[PDB]
RNA sequence: ACGCAGUUUUAUCCGGUAAAGCGAAUGAUUAGAGGUCUUGGGGCCGAAACGAUCUCAACCUAUUCUCAAACUUUAAAUGGGUAAGAAGCCCGGCUCGCUGGCGUGAGCCGGGCGUGGAAUGGAGUGCCUAGUGGGCCACUUUUGGUAAGCAGAACUGG
RNA sequence: UGGGGCGGUACACCUGUCAAACGGUAACGCAGGUGUCCUAAGGCGAGCUCAGGGAGGACAGAAACCUCCCGUGGAGCAGA
RNA sequence: GUCUACGGCCAUACCACCCUGAACGCGCCCGAUCUCGUCUGAUCUCGGAAGCUAAGCAGGGUCGGGCCUGGUUAGUACUUGGAUGGGAGACCGCCUGGGAAUACCGGGUGCUGUAGGCUU
């Protein structure tokens, strides 16, 4: 008919891919250019810290790398916010800032030094670059893994590395993916930027429908209204929780004992029972032409 | 029952081949911009051929693609022109379908005198939902079988969304 | 008469095994390789930039330097009866730690504990190997059975 | 074939030949002398190690001596020292004639043309299902 | 009393030659069973067709006979390189425009701990310096050539 | 320079093999190449997939153009 | 018992086709004002949360193809050193030491490090 192209041939010969390729998760090229570490050094480890964006959650990490496995060492889930007052919109570009932030001040409080190192108090939106002291210990300095993720103009990648710079990193970073720049003249604005920290963009949106039309309004806004969240305090509420984080952000778990130990799952089956199938079927397949 | 298990049409696909480059081309575009509500795009040879008139790397043709509600106007405009009636044999082993039509006008759509008549194809896609996935740059992956589709299946929502007719062959 | 090239006879050297092209296992990148170590030498030829010569690989050396990405290699070379040591600059992906001190790594830690601990007691214990010695007369049973009685067989013409 | 034709008849045999002319011979031709020497390809030549086979046949017992007649013949056109044997094997098979006509009655030996086709224990059923029926 | 060695041992790396393989890649090649796959027939029973029916240059599926200095999944024996301790191990403290969450690294100082597998024998270092710079044979491996007391090479010994 | 001359360049260079599994190793020994070409065919970043094979689509045919599926590199990377 | 983020070793983890998936998750999914890019909000970016296990993923099954590893092949083929051994030669045998690969027959079919959830 037409060859078989798939045969016992092609298999000899393939070669599989690393794990992570294959599940689509890392991109080999660029991993090596971060993680490695001069060899004049020997054992300086080189930080980075992580963002990635699922459909409902943003997780931010830092982390380094063994020859074992890449060894965490804080991190931060915006699943966690409505402890600090925030209830909804768990996605957008304001959480990230908020995320970062959270993230920066539990990292110094570890070490130690969450007296000093405070970053941006009033949030402006402007570039700010922090400056380590003379006489104190010097500033954490790290490194931004995006990943499989474009680097376009105004993701929300970028509203998550300014709450850690805010909150008193060290990061190197350079106002073209930040929103409020032009293209057709190469300039910063510094106020839009802003805006879209506090969401006002959401609140803009909100106020257009409720004017035009309420139907696709209640669709679109639905658990805004449980929680009785509007438009009119979006700036004072994310304002709060900046302040709430730069007060209390260490971090408490959750204890459960005593589970019952059900097997969800199916187990492997064994060696004597898979060959007592195939006898029984033999059997039955005999019997019945004995049958005819 | 089949809740996530619903055909539609992912795109409709629209191609006018010339031969030439230059006037003919230009009145073609028009046509199909004017049939859709967007510019088209222009289309290159791959290498040259003498029979048929041609050099590499020169326009010839013009496509375009749509999607959404307004592919179904387009589709039933052009079945029109069809009276409905197909052939098992312009359905294809991957559950999509496709014709031609020799004359534009009868669409419903006027005659300037400045564009003579033309002619085009139509190529339906076919497809229902996580289908994106293979697509997807951040984990793609590979559908599987009791969720792919068939030239009958294709058949039978023709046969049911429009009574068509299918004929021998 | 032969040619004068740097990678004449290589083929098959500096050429990747079966089933294992592709991109480099990174840990061969996260190793620590400090001054003073013992390493030996193989050229990967999936990337060209540092690889030593031919007369070098399967050989082993001594680091003396130690760069950003290469690291400086002390190595002996036969040339006409006279034998001359050698320092060539070579990057990373070429080299790995060898095992041939590790056995006496073990011994000295192992031989220092178990003189120190034990000596309390007097006695000078072995501390230092000693080859295959001849073999230990014992007896042997036959729980009954008489052995087997082997011969040898008649020849054919099998084929 | 001439004689193997000759006592049994024109269908009473089959006759293989299990050598091939791979190797090539070069001449040098001396109409400069011994200068730029390297010849041309005149010929071709085969390589025989020892206990290769060269020449078999297949056919019915009662016509064991003709088969050995023949190959007689043969041997003077041949330069050097060769010998004849009898096989244990069933034809140009490789399985034991005691143990072939069993093997075949029990569904492990299928007669798929001018040979055979042994088959295991290992693969799927629907093939077994086949078979057995 | 250290140091050495056409040597063995214990650990540990390097290689792609012999052999083998082609139901595994590249390339070559024989024969018949299930495929008119399928293009056409000196033609074929016929108006001929994919009605049949063959086939052929090739051609799908499972098997089959034979091959490789410039092919190879596999893979030796003999071989080559390191290591087998005082230039080692441990304790404590100092200096640094180098690197920096804090830290690493290298260098200097001051103390505590001697046999480190076999079998052998005296080692090291520096000046002046002649004659040579036509080669030949034997086992084994080996290239051209019909061969050679022929021409050209690897190993050891003469 | 298997006497010299006529022929060739083995007279400076590169790949594979011969070459006897480190390296090195000869003959007018085998098979081939060079005295160039490039403002990008150099350098950074981003995005994508090659050869071919199958099934469909107005003129369209072995081959123009459109779409889907399989596709471990069976394509390309100036030249041997 | 099991998932999410980051990974190391890279088929005991791949390929095809069938069964099941509580809770948390992961995804599908609904739109295009502003950010952003498209011939085309299909891909990419943004704002969302009505519904869903159909798919992806997770586990499991195949007298499954391949892969990993044993046995047999076989002390066979080949091989270091040796002989005033045989033989017309080609080549063969022996002493002293080392020692393979196919066919064929069996078994196995992912291990884990760091941080955090569900399993009250
Ligand atoms: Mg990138
Ligand atoms: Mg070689
Ligand atoms: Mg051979
Ligand atoms: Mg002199
Ligand atoms: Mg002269
Ligand atoms: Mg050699
Ligand atoms: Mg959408
Ligand atoms: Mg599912
Ligand atoms: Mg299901
Ligand atoms: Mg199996």
């Amino acid at each position: 008919f037409v060859k078989v192209v798939k045969n016992k041939a092609y298999f000899k010969r393939y070669q599989v891919k690393f794990r992570r390729r294959r599940e689509g998760k890392t991109d080999y090229y660029a991993r090596k250019r971060l993680v490695i570490q001069d060899k004049n050094k020997y054992n300086t480890p080189k930080y980075r810290m992580i963002v990635r964006v699922t459909n409902r959650d943003i997780i931010c990490q830092i982390a380094y790398a063994r020859i074992e496995g890449d060894m965490i060492v804080c991190a931060a889930y915006a699943h966690e916010l409505p402890k600090y007052g925030v209830k909804v919109g768990l996605t957008n570009y304001a959480a990230a800032y908020c995320t970062g932030l959270l993230l920066a001040r539990r990292l110094l409080n570890r070490f130690g030094m969450d007296k000093i190192y405070e970053g941006q108090v009033e949030v402006t939106g402007d570039e700010y670059n922090v400056e380590s002291i003379d006489g104190q210990p010097g500033a954490f300095t790290c490194y931004l893994d995006a990943g499989l993720a474009r680097t376009t103009t105004g993701n929300k990648v970028f509203g998550a590395l300014k709450g850690a710079v805010d909150g008193g990193l060290s990061i190197p970073h350079s106002t073209k993916r930040f929103p409020g720049y032009d293209s057709e003249s190469k300039e910063f604005n510094a106020e839009v930027h802003r805006k879209h920290i506090m969401g006002q963009n959401v609140a803009d949106y909100m106020r257009y429908l409720m004017e035009e039309d309420e139907d696709a309004y209640k669709k679109q806004f639905s658990q805004y209204i449980k929680n009785n969240v509007t438009p009119d305090m979006m700036e004072e509420m994310y304002k709060k929780a900046h302040a709430a984080i730069r007060e209390n952000p260490v971090y408490e778990k959750k204890p459960k004992r005593e589970v019952k130990k059900k097997r969800w799952n199916r187990p492997k089956m064994s060696l004597a029972q898979k060959k007592d199938r195939v006898a029984q079927k033999k059997a039955s397949f005999l019997r019945a032409q004995e049958r005819a | 029952e089949n809740p996530m298990r619903e055909l539609r049409i992912r795109k409709l696909c629209l191609n006018i081949c010339v031969g030439e480059s230059g006037d003919r081309l230009t009145r073609a575009a028009k046509v199909l911009e004017q049939l859709t509500g967007q510019t088209p795009v222009f289309s290159k040879a791959r290498y040259t051929v003498r029979s048929f008139g041609i050099r590499r790397n020169e326009k010839i043709a013009v496509h375009c693609t749509v999607r959404g509600a307004k592919a179904e106007e387009i589709l039933e405009k052009g079945l029109k022109v069809r009276e409905y009636e197909l052939r098992k044999n312009n359905f294809s082993d991957t559950g999509n379908f496709g014709f031609g039509i020799q004359e534009h006008i009868d669409l419903g759509i006027k005659y300037d005198p400045s564009i003579g008549i033309y002619g085009l194809d139509f190529y339906v896609v076919l497809g229902r939902p996580g289908f994106s996935i293979a697509d997807k740059k951040r984990r793609t992956g590979c559908i599987g079988a009791k969720h792919r589709i068939s030239k009958e299946e294709a058949m039978r929502w023709f046969q049911q969304k429009y009574d068509g007719i299918i004929l021998p062959g | 008469t032969n040619t004068k090239g740097k990678r004449r006879g290589t083929r098959y050297m500096f050429s990747r095994p079966f089933r294992k092209h592709g991109v480099v296992p990174l840990a061969t990148y996260m190793r620590i390789y400090k001054k003073g170590d013992i390493v030996d030498i193989k050229g990967m030829g999936t990337v060209q930039k540092g690889m030593p010569h031919k007369c070098y690989h399967g050989k082993t050396g001594r680091v003396y330097n130690v760069t950003q990405h290469a690291v400086g290699i002390v190595v002996n070379k036969q040339v006409k009866g006279k034998i001359l040591a050698k320092r060539i600059n070579v990057r990373i992906e070429h080299i790995k730690h060898s095992k041939s001190r590790d056995s006496f790594l073990k011994r000295v830690k192992e031989n220092d504990q178990k003189k120190k601990e034990a000596k309390e007691k007097g006695t000078w214990v072995q501390l230092k190997r000693q080859p295959a010695p001849p073999r230990e007369a014992h007896f042997v049973r036959t729980n009954g059975k008489e052995p087997e009685l082997l011969e040898p067989i008649p020849y054919e013409f099998m084929a | 074939n001439k004689y193997m034709v000759k006592s049994c008849g024109k269908d009473g045999f089959h006759i293989r030949v299990r050598l091939h002319p791979f190797h090539v011979i070069r001449i040098n031709k001396m109409l400069t002398g011994m200068r730029g020497a390297f010849g041309k390809p005149q010929g071709t030549v085969a390589r025989v190690h020892i206990g290769q086979v060269i020449m078999s046949i297949r056919t019915k017992l009662q016509n064991k001596e003709h088969v050995v007649e023949a190959l007689r013949r043969a041997k003077f056109k041949f330069p050097g020292r060769q010998k004849i044997h009898i096989s244990k094997k069933w034809g140009f098979t490789k399985f034991n004639a005691d143990e072939f006509e069993d093997m075949v009655a029990e569904k492990r030996l299928i007669p798929d043309g001018c040979g055979v086709k042994y088959i295991p224990n290992r693969g799927p059923l629907d093939k077994w299902r086949a078979l057995h029926s």
